[PDB]
RNA sequence: CUAUCUAGCGAAACCACAGCCAAGGGAACGGGCUUGGCAGAAUCAGCGGGGAAAGAAGACCCUGUUGAGCUUGACUCUAGU
RNA sequence: CGUGGAGGUCAGUGACGAAGCCUAGACCGUAAGGUCGGGUCGAACGGCCUCUAGUGCAGAUCUUGGUGGUAGUAGCAAAUAUUCAAAUGAGAACUUUGAAGACUGAAGUGGGGAAAGGUUCCACGUCAACAGCAGUUGGACGUGGGUUAGUCGAUCCUAAGA
RNA sequence: GUCGAAUUUGGGUAUAGGGGCGAAAGACUAAUCGAACCAUCUAGUAGCUGGUUCCUGCCGAAGUUUCCCUCAGGAUAGCAG
RNA sequence: AUAUUGGCGAGAGACCGAUAGCGAACAAGUACAGUGAUGGAAAGAUGAAAAGAACUUUGAAAAGAGAGUGAAAAAGUACGUGAAAUUGUUGAAAGGGAAGGGCAUUUGAUCAGACA
């Protein structure tokens, strides 16, 4: 998932189970003062929900992984 | 043969999982479960089967609410703010 | 299958998550009777029928 | 070991909202650096404070509406009391303590006395 | 890196080693014990055709 | 760690041990009989010759229609087997209990493998699948083995 | 108990078969399962007798 | 004897009693004596053990052993000892695992609600 | 390609105790008993005489005051009409 | 005569070793059985007068558990076939690479899928067990990583039917 | 043997125990069918077969009479303690 | 006043003592088998305390031999005592198509006490 943070814009997050895609594009503009291109998302073959959200093109990811504390 | 090249011919079920009981016994076909009746009200059970009623009765699982109520009785169903 | 169902999705995670050994700081307790985790499915011995 | 309930009745109902968004806050940075780090055991106290605090503002919300429906004939079944389905069914003092007219002259006139046997 | 998780927690990288070839043996006896006993009323069957005359 | 019936002094003694080695039993046992008595130098030269396929290791007790040789005459025996396998880990033993006598200040010159035994070790089931559907064991037969090399006294 | 040793539902095998007649769980997939039972011979059977 | 019905005369009721006691009903379990001193200058027989009590050992191989309580492990119904230890062939030092009626109190670590627990029990200051 | 010999791996059926014959008598066809013939460790590959070899409380026959399938104008009833 | 428990008694025996178990050691009794020495072992157990019974085993194609002889034996023989060097390794008929030799031969031993399985996929460690020889390899063990949909399917509609 | 059809076959659905279904064999109905499987009444009943646990002492039989849907069994008389 | 083999809380026993007592003293209606109704086990004990064997040396390693802990590893997580079947080493003796047993003695081994 560091490889999609540093290539391409895309934060990955583990979302909870019952959030839909509108859920997510409204929580990371709403948590991470940021705006997002797309959410995608699959159901992990541990039970939980993961999100590949992805910042448009202004937005860098990197500094948004730094100002979380992921690196 | 009826044996071993008939059973290589068994790839689909006809029992899946129960919705009320969490087990596989819901029939598809018919649409009824066969350990609880499902689509019933009350559930499955029978006195020819004591030992099948063990299994299934009260006090086998969690008992959310019913394991609280032995020790409401004795303080009375009492209500309102404890104590100093 | 492939195209599955939600409900055994739900149902084969749960499995991958206890399909693991006993913790190890779990035999060190004081009255520790456990020594090894016997509830333990592999999917040559036994299919589990969901 | 963070909050502490008597500290949190004294609040206020806005002051405690946003004490709860800082704890939100703080449990999900926590959440990062377990990533990071293998144990992180401060991660109880923050996850048993915004037990805390919501206990604390469910607490407020169910006495200021406890006194909306104070007197009124009818409450909603959150406030009514939980006693047992048959108990709720069941006659009241006054109901079950009601005797008929002719019932009531009788035990005026012919109560049951009291006495003994010797003189 | 969750290996460091044991070391924290107990289990050293050595005891890991001497616990698990004790655990990956009190399996042993009991699956030694299940096709012992069990190998008696294994081969009793029901229906048996008999191909023979 | 107590051995068997070792009529000899413990001062002038070494000993090694092996349990549940996965070796066959009854040909282990046939292994350690053709080297009880020996001198240390002479059983190890005869038990690597074996490995060669020259001086067999004569089979007395477990030899129930096996084949016949002629290695077996050197012993005055015609039924006589090279188990590879068994002399593998009876040298594995006599090079530990040559180990200890030099650990305990004896001397190798004159060694010499006074007891030796071996046992049964609890067997290691497994299946066999036979017709008409039935199953049959499949076990291993592990052994125990004890040895004792001893400097010669008078 | 009165039901000690009367909990399993067993039948006799019958006498086509090489043991005896005892009767005898039925199943499989557990050691149980061939196992005589309701007799006082058996183990996890009766007692003769039952004490009342 | 016994003389109520309400207690028990049973073994395994007893014993069931003692091992699944709770962690708050192990405390009055773990009680210790005062020495000849406290008995006289307080007046009770036995208190239940703390941690930093300064004790003494009357039984036992370690038999007048001072010390002071270092942690009561009131889990395996045993309290522990410092200043004495058993040093291991490793190098550690593990601590022994004393019980308290084996034991006998010197020096008192006194407190609030323990300075008038002693005073329900008749005691004096 | 097996069998055969070797290295590794390694079961089962069966088994009162077991295993050389002749005649005798015997539950009327003995490996054992009785009288004779005799008889030398350990054994390997074959073999199908014997072990009334193994397989399964005879599937035939009889007995049971034991059943079941089926039939009819058997006895006693019955849905239906 | 022996056994599990009960009332009574011997102010019985016992951590200086009770019960058990072993013993081609001794003694008593017609016998059932009793007593003693030795070895082992570690926490309770006997004598006698009476009470009571879930009380004495060689068998029941007895029940459960355990173990043998057979026996290092029957055998591990369909699907054309393997060989050389090197590397790793304590260890190579069997793992990896290279060099040969061959086979399935486009109704394949190829590439995909529906059922069904459920993490077997993939990497890093590792060989106690499993892979009816082997093992350094593995669909095994240990830890992790991995499945992204406005268009692909479900969802929608009806069929025989529920 | 048949191989373009009374063909073969997937998935869906229908019919369930004295009932189903049958180009008919009493065939098939989950290795079960001249009546499935599971639990219960049930430890069904047996005039029939097998087994029936310590020692010593003293006494010690019967296979016969009569009746019985009686003849592998009972009652009764006998012998015995 | 009466009934109660379920529920809740108590007290008790000429009861059973891990093949017993409930199917279950233990992660037991658990693992596992069956499409399904249903069927359904096995499995208790180191020591007072883990003081669960630091260190040395042989081995590739498991392990071994020392050492050490302990009242005791003839208690080392395969852990109380540890019977028999069956098995190994050592010691004694016997052996022409079985072995075993009964009476009697020779020979070897072994045991013995009133007078000792
Ligand atoms: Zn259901």
């Amino acid at each position: 998932a560091m490889k999609k943070v540093e290539d391409g814009n895309i934060l990955v997050f583990q979302v909870s189970m019952k959030a839909n895609k509108y859920q997510i594009k409204k929580a990371v503009k709403e948590l991470y003062e940021v705006d997002v291109l797309k959410v995608n998302t699959l159901v992990r073959p541990n039970g939980t929900k993961k999100a590949y959200v992805r910042l448009t093109a202004d937005y860098d990811a990197l500094d948004i992984a730094n100002r979380i504390g992921y690196i | 043969g009826k044996g071993t090249p008939s059973f290589g011919k068994r790839h689909n079920k006809s029992h899946t999982l129960c919705n009320r009981c969490g087990r596989r016994s819901f029939h598809v076909q018919k649409k009824t479960c066969s350990s609880c009746g499902y689509p019933a009200a009350k559930t499955r059970s029978y006195n020819w089967g004591a030992k099948a009623k063990r299994r299934h009765t009260t006090g086998t699982g969690r008992m959310r609410y019913l394991k609280h109520v032995s020790r409401r009785f004795k303080n009375g169903f009492q209500t309102g703010s404890a104590s100093k | 299958a492939a195209q599955k169902s939600f409900r055994i999705k739900q149902k084969m995670a749960k499995a991958k998550k206890q399909n693991r050994p006993l913790p190890q700081w779990i035999r060190l307790r004081t009255n520790n009777t456990i020594r090894y985790n016997a509830k333990r499915r592999n999917w040559r011995r036994t299919k589990m029928n969901i | 070991a963070g909050v502490k309930a008597y500290e949190l009745r004294t609040k206020s109902k806005e002051q405690l909202a946003s004490q709860l968004v800082d704890l939100k806050k703080e449990l999900a940075e926590l959440k990062v650096q377990k990533l990071s780090r293998p144990s992180l055991p401060k991660i109880k106290t923050v996850r048993k404070s915004i037990a805390c605090v919501l206990t604390v503002i469910n607490e407020q919300q169910r006495e200021a509406v406890r006194q909306l429906y104070k007197g009124k004939k009818y409450q909603p079944k959150d406030l009514r009391a939980k006693k047992t389905r048959a108990l709720r069914r069941a006659l009241t003092k006054f109901e079950a303590s009601q005797v008929t007219e002719k019932q009531r002259k009788k035990q005026i006139a012919f109560p049951q006395r009291k006495y003994a046997i010797k003189a | 890196t969750a290996a460091d998780r044991r070391m924290v927690s107990g289990v050293t990288e050595k005891q890991y080693k001497k616990g698990m070839k004790k655990m990956q043996q009190l399996e042993k006896n009991a699956i030694n014990t299940q096709i012992r006993r069990e190998i008696k009323r294994v081969n009793f069957q029901t229906h048996y055709r008999d191909e023979l005359l | 760690a107590r051995y068997g019936a070792t009529s000899t002094n413990p001062a002038k003694s070494a000993s090694a041990r092996g349990s549940y080695l996965r070796v066959s039993f009854k040909n282990t046992r046939e292994t350690a009989q053709a080297i009880n008595g020996w001198e240390l130098t002479k059983a190890q030269k005869y038990l690597e010759q074996v490995l060669d396929h020259q001086r067999a290791i004569p089979f007395r007790r477990f030899n129930s229609s096996i084949g016949r040789t002629a290695q077996g005459k050197e012993f005055g025996v015609t039924k006589a087997r090279w188990p590879a396998k068994s002399v593998k880990f009876v040298q594995g033993l006599l090079q530990n209990a040559a180990a200890n006598a030099e650990a305990k200040g004896l001397d190798a010159t004159k060694l010499y493998v006074s007891h030796i035994q071996v046992n049964q070790a609890p067997k290691q089931r497994r299946r066999t699948y036979r017709a008409h559907g039935r199953i049959n064991k499949y076990e291993s037969s592990p052994s125990h083995i004890e040895l004792v090399v001893t400097e010669k006294e008078e | 108990s009165e039901k000690a040793g009367h909990q399993t539902s067993a039948e006799s095998w019958g006498t086509g078969r090489a043991v005896a007649r005892i009767p005898r769980v039925g199943g499989g997939g557990t050691g149980r399962s061939g196992q005589g039972a309701f007799g006082n011979m058996c183990r996890g059977g009766r007692m003769f007798a039952p004490t009342k | 004897a016994k003389q109520s019905l309400d207690v028990s005369s049973d073994r395994r009721k007893a014993r069931k009693a003692y091992f699944t006691a709770p962690s708050s009903q192990r405390r009055v379990l773990l009680s210790a004596p005062l020495s000849k001193e406290l008995r006289a200058q307080y007046g009770i027989k036995a208190l239940p053990i703390r941690r930093d009590d300064e004790v003494l050992v009357v039984r036992g191989s370690k038999k007048g052993q001072e010390g002071k309580i270092s942690s009561v492990y009131r889990l395996k119904f045993a309290v522990q000892v410092d200043k004495v230890t058993k040093e291991k062939v490793n190098g550690a030092s593990v601590p022994i695992n004393l019980h308290p009626s084996k034991l006998v109190i010197t020096k008192l670590h006194l407190d609030k609600d323990r300075k008038a627990l002693i005073q329900r029990k008749g005691g004096k200051l």
